[PDB]
């Protein structure tokens, strides 16, 4: 097993202990790279209330190796946390926050109604109630334009069939469960052939030659033989491949 | 080649997704490749003739 | 293959765009670099030295008219 | 739902006044609000309205250019100032709930709550 | 603009007996934009009948009313001593909302 | 910021593009082997828009851009990618200065006309305002010289899922008034992390003007045939539809045609209306 | 012939559904096309033989 | 969430004294109870806790040997048992709530509901 | 072990003024450990502030909190009567809570 010799851990409490989490409209986006992920902490936590990863295993994650690992973040309604996933439609899959249906990656969520919520409503978390279109996978949209619901232009005038395309949450410690609010945060999982940035805590062995074993580099796995090659490797890159366009 | 899966790799279906999950990717992948062994018998039995 | 259109009730006949195969004629590229292409089964008005055959449309071979044995075959009697 | 209003003023001829309505028991940014005037023996005229998520506004001719109306969504509450007093705006003020416009039924053609009346003399 | 006229200024009946109100519009009015409200002495209005005819929640079923095009009625199937109160009619239209002038009951 | 107007008025110049602008698609070594890729590339035999003076408006940037220079005395410092240029939305600047690299993601007002100045350096006049800092690198410091053409310098930019890649070659050059004929590949320099929309850009150039010129030209999605030799080099390529032959060599995976008659692809008659 | 499908018709499931649903059933016309012509082919070349 | 406490107590240097804390308004279970110390004139002082689930103990070194802590889910009440008793031991007891270690935030570092305070006096 | 050492011992301003008391450490503390308590005569000490900095539920926006390392203080941004109360520090390291001496307001 060998991965690079990296021993900082990733930036991950940084993102779910946050003072403030974005609205959905406006949802934060942190990348993570160049670290040891360890996402049994997470896994195992007793804190969270939805952990679902789609496209791995949660119970595989520290063996794998990621490009980049992206972790977005925002404040939805308790009802709505269903269509944090592929394959979803409602107000928040639609236009605010859109996942892939190829998505990779683990959708967490907790209840944060201690923090969010206002005895008078807090009013500071927002989404978008109407768009012309849907949204593409992990698009933004974070103008204001009044929507035309009609076919008289609004010319940035709300009324009849204008209307303001955002509403807020009114968060109150007073609300069903469905109406608290929830704290998302969604691990995004890259994987092209590229180096690996963002491993998981495996411990590297010793490099054998010229012996049949099981091998593990930064990701890639098989059996074989290792020997000394004579390939001139360019400085970037990382593998090689044969005629049958197989490592 | 995939054939739908999402990768044509077996060792990297089995080192991210569970049994559950795995054998349904893998599915796709002994489909596509069964056929394609079997368009290979076909043509080479027709040649040997 | 035929629809009646829904505001005047007009029977339209269906047929697809012209299509078919191109292929490409050439000497090998150790004598030349020059080609000639044949759309085949294409009239030469939907297309776009042409020379219109039972083939197709032959674009870039000058048609002669001395018979010579037969080098690259084009089809129905042209090589 | 309840809405609670400012008390009574008495103003002078050409100085403004201005009418706070607290919002309790909904979403304040859910709905619009909605200013109705009863000048004393009359019936009830609209002023215009505030939508608190944007702070946008649309006021009756009338008033257009004399009244403007804010909102306050941290403590949930509507203002109406209305300024250029004249002794014809001795009236009840209300503050007044309705849906938005894009309400699929047509909640915003109607109030459905309604604030004590602020009564303000010119 | 749109007149919105009631019918009769004053309605005289005693409690325990039928009263219908009437508005009457100088352009027809969609049924859904017709509402009636009640106001008491010394109180704000209240929602009675939205959309023309139905009612709003916590009204009595003594109430209900109808109507469409220019012609709508408010009607209380018997009368209480708290319903000698004012009635009024509005509707939406345009981007604006009228109020009729009223009738006492 | 300084505006320039001591410059003459002349029509854009256009030049042929050759061969020029092949970049390795991928990370991974490959030897002895014709590979087929499906990637953003400049076309063979493109139209190229050549630029001399002090010659530098702000030009398009569409699926990712060619860029080369031919300079003798280093004239050339840098380019601005963004949308807008105007602190409005962010914007990407890359310099290479007297004494180092930077590259930096802040949100920068531009100039509309920025440049550098020099023989030792002195002007920078690129921005004015400059917060919003998103990403930043500065490379160790070195001495930069400032004092026919000698240098060729090639690049390619890509924008491409959150990564602004570049890829770069630099080979001698000995003309007076042109793009070289002849084939190299671009390694991948750097992969820049960084989530910006680049529609726009401008090339930044170090009064007097310096021996120098520059070329723009446009990728696009083209199939490319890749002759990798023994050591890994992309030595040769053929663009697939550039014409009847080079498609011929790309169906038959080979940059050698027998003598025949292949089919290679098909036609068809494009729709013009929607009924 | 539908193969499972919700329609022989390439355009009718485009018209009707998004890439998310029209792939599922695109894949159903594509297997049993491709199986299609596969047989012919072969058939072709036993009887070509 | 209330934590309410035992009356005052009177205490012989070498006796044993019990302050009970009832718990109500969260599963009691699911948080750890701990008790501070606080003499007159003085500061607060940390004895340990008791986690209801398990009976699982922790003691400030200071009482370790002394104090005795549990706990009956069944009545959601918390005990302190403090034997061999001093006059140094005269303080105001509380029974105070946080999180247990497995949480994800550090709530276990603070204590986020405290009872009314006992006096022991010995 | 560590010291918990706070500052002034007492304070001494007006009603509607500004206070900050601060929290010096021997050790460097995780501001995620480190918490305020409000003491009044006679009641039992509430949280004010958590994480160093964060609002314990029911906290007036009066309150907040800041620092790391060994270095954390308490602001009051306009004071009220309730609030010339005993401020307390507390952190959480190793396996043991421990508290400053108080500082009274
Ligand atoms: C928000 O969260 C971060 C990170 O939290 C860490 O990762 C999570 C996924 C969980 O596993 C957490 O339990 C884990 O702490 C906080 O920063 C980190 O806090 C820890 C714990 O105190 C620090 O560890 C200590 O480091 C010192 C050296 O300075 C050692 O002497 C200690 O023995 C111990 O190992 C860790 O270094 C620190 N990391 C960084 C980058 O600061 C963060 O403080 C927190 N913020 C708030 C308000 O809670
Ligand atoms: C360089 O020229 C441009 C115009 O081409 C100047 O930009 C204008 O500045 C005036 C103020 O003097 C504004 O009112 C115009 O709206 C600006 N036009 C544009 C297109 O931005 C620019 O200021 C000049 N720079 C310098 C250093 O002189
Ligand atoms: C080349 O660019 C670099 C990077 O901006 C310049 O280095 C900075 O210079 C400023 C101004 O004195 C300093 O405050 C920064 O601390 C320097 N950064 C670094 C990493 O050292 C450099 O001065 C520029 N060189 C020239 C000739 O202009
Ligand atoms: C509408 O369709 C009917 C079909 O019966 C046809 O007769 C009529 O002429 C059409 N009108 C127009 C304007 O096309
Ligand atoms: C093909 O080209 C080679 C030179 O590369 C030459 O030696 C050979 O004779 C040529 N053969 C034919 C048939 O032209
Ligand atoms: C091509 O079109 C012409 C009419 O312009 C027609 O006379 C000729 O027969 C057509 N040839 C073929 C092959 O269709
Ligand atoms: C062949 O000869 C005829 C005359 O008999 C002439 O009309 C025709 O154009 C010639 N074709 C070619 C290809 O030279
Ligand atoms: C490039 O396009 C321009 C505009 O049509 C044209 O004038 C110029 O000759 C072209 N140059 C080349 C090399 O194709
Ligand atoms: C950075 O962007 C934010 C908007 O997200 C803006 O409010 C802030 O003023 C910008 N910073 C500066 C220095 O302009
Ligand atoms: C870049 O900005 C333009 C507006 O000038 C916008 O139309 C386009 O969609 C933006 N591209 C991205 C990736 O956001
Ligand atoms: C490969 O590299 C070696 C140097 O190790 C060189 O001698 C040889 O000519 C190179 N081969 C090719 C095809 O460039």
């Amino acid at each position: 097993v060998r991965f690079p010799n990296i021993t900082n851990l990733c930036p991950f409490g940084e993102v779910f202990n946050a003072t403030r989490f974005a609205s959905v409209y406006a949802w934060n986006r942190k990348r993570i790279s160049n670290c040891v992920a360890d996402y049994s902490v997470l896994y195992n936590s007793a804190s969270f209330s939805t952990f679902k990863c789609y496209g791995v295993s949660p119970t595989k994650l520290n063996d794998l190796c990621f490009t980049n690992v992206y972790a977005d973040s925002f404040v939805i309604r308790g009802d709505e946390v269903r269509q944090i996933a592929p394959g979803q439609t409602g107000k928040i899959a639609d236009y605010n926050y859109k996942l892939p249906d190829d998505f990779t990656g683990c959708v967490i969520a907790w209840n944060s109604n201690n923090l969010d919520s206002k005895v008078g409503g807090n009013y500071n978390y927002l989404y978008r109630l109407f768009r012309k279109s849907n949204l593409k996978p992990f698009e933004r949209d974070i103008s204001t334009e009044i929507y035309q619901a009609g076919s008289t232009p609004c010319n940035g005038v709300e009324g009849f069939n204008c209307y303001f395309p955002l509403q807020s949450y009114g968060f109150q410690p007073t609300n069903g469960v469905g109406y608290q609010p929830y704290r998302v945060v969604v691990l995004s999982f890259e994987l092209l052939h590229a180096p690996a940035t963002v491993c998981g805590p495996k411990k590297s062995t010793n490099l054998v030659k010229n012996k049949c074993v099981n091998f593990n580099f930064n990701g890639l796995t098989g059996t074989g033989v290792l020997t000394e090659s004579n390939k001139k490797f360019l400085p970037f890159q990382q593998f090689g491949r044969d005629i049958a366009d197989t490592t | 080649s995939n054939f739908g899966a999402i990768s044509s790799v077996l060792n990297d279906i089995l080192s991210r997704l569970d049994p559950p999950e795995a054998e349904v990717q893998i599915d796709r992948l002994i489909t596509g490749r069964l056929q394609s062994l079997q368009t290979y018998v076909t043509q080479q039995l027709i040649r040997a003739a | 293959d035929a629809v009646r259109d829904p505001q005047t009730l007009e029977i339209l006949d269906i047929t697809p765009c012209s299509f078919g195969g191109v292929s490409v004629i050439t000497p090998g590229t150790n004598t030349s670099n020059q080609v000639a292409v044949l759309y085949q089964d294409v009239n030469c008005t939907e297309v776009p030295n042409v020379f219109q055959t039972r083939a197709g449309c032959l674009i870039g071979a000058e048609h002669v008219n001395n018979s010579y044995e037969c080098d690259i075959p084009i089809g129905a009697g042209i090589c | 739902v309840q809405l609670v209003q400012s008390g009574a003023e008495v103003k002078k001829p050409g100085a403004s006044v201005k009418v706070s309505c607290k919002a309790s028991g909904y979403t304040f940014t859910g709905y619009y609000m909605h200013w109705v005037r009863q000048a004393p023996g009359q019936g009830l005229e609209w002023m215009g309205w505030i939508n608190p998520i944007s702070s946008g506004t649309s006021y009756a001719q009338t008033f257009q250019g004399r009244v403007t109306m804010t909102s306050d969504t941290s403590i949930t509450t509507a203002y109406m100032e209305l300024s250029r007093l004249r002794s014809d705006d001795t009236a009840v003020y209300y503050c007044a709930r309705a849906a938005p416009f894009y309400d699929f039924w047509s909640g915003y053609s109607y109030f459905d709550y309604w604030g004590q009346g602020t009564l303000v003399t010119v | 603009e749109i007149v919105m006229m009631q019918s009769p200024g004053t309605l005289s009946l005693s409690p325990g007996e039928r009263a219908t109100l009437s508005c009457r519009a100088s352009q027809s009015v969609s049924s859904s934009y017709l509402a009636w409200y009640q106001q008491k002495p010394g109180q704000a209005p209240r929602l009675l009948i939205y959309g023309a005819s139905s009612r709003a929640t916590g009204i009595p079923d003594r109430f209900s009313g109808s109507g469409s095009g220019t012609d709508f009625t408010l009607t209380i199937s018997r009368l209480e001593p708290e319903d000698f109160a004012v009635y009024y009619c509005q509707q939406y239209g345009s981007s604006a909302w009228t109020f009729g002038q009223g009738t006492k009951v | 910021c300084v505006n320039l107007t001591t410059r003459t008025q002349l029509p854009p110049a256009y030049t042929n593009s050759f061969t020029r602008g092949v970049y390795y698609p991928d990370k991974v070594f490959r030897s002895s082997v014709l590979h087929s890729t499906q990637d953003l590339f400049l076309p063979f035999f493109s139209n190229v828009t050549w630029f001399h003076r002090f010659d530098n408006p702000v030009l398009p940037f569409n699926d990712g851009v060619y860029f080369a220079s031919t300079e003798k005395s280093n004239i050339i410092r840098g380019w601005i990618f963004g949308t807008t240029l105007d602190s409005k939305t962010q914007s990407l600047l890359i310099v290479n200065n007297a004494t180092n690299v930077v590259i930096k993601v802040c949100e920068f007002q531009f100039c509309n006309d920025p440049f550098l100045g020099v023989w030792m350096e002195s002007e920078f006049r690129v921005y004015s305002s400059a917060n919003n800092c998103t990403f930043e690198y500065v490379s160790q410091p070195f001495l930069m010289d400032l004092e026919n053409f000698k240098n060729l310098r090639e690049f390619v930019f890509k924008n491409i899922d959150g990564y602004f890649k570049i890829y770069s070659k630099h080979t001698p050059i000995n003309l007076v008034r042109d793009l070289p004929q002849g084939f190299s590949a671009l390694e991948p320099l750097v992969d820049l992390p960084i989530g910006i929309n680049i529609t726009r850009f401008q090339t930044l150039l170090a009064w007097t003007a310096g021996a120098a010129a520059y070329y723009v030209g446009y990728l696009q999605p083209r199939t490319f045939l890749l002759k990798y030799n023994e050591n890994g080099t992309i030595t040769d390529a053929v663009d697939c539809a550039l014409d009847p032959l080079s498609e011929t060599k790309c169906t038959l995976k080979s940059f050698t045609v027998e003598k025949g008659i292949y089919q290679t692809s098909n036609f068809r008659v494009q729709p013009t209306e929607s009924i």
